[PDB]
């Protein structure tokens, strides 16, 4: 059971992948070009981290 | 999704899209007996979804 929860805690090697486990949090600087790009963003990848 | 990348992802004819996808990852949202002709012209393509 510890060894399969393990190896489907997959490390991250995208944006998607940090977008699917939450674990590790993440985030930008507050009123640059990073924040204002993922207010907008209507793809629900970039969009479900940006919420 | 197809907006973000338009100057990548959107190909000219239906020929010169499928060298992308048998050569990346890329996928389709070509349509018609397109897909039906190129399903057993050869045995390297699989149509998805309804």
């Amino acid at each position: 059971a510890f060894l399969t929860v393990e190896r489907m805690e997959s490390p991250i090697d995208s944006a998607d992948d940090l977008a699917k486990q939450t674990k590790i949090e993440y985030g930008a600087v507050e009123d640059g070009a990073t924040m204002t790009f993922f207010k907008k963003s209507k793809i629900s990848t970039y969009d479900k981290m940006w919420a | 999704f197809m907006s973000s990348r338009r100057q990548s992802v959107l190909v000219k004819s239906n020929e010169e899209g499928i060298q992308r996808v048998l050569t990346s990852d890329y996928a389709f949202l070509m349509e018609s007996t397109t897909i039906e002709f190129v399903t057993q012209r050869n045995c390297n393509l699989t149509q998805i979804g309804g």
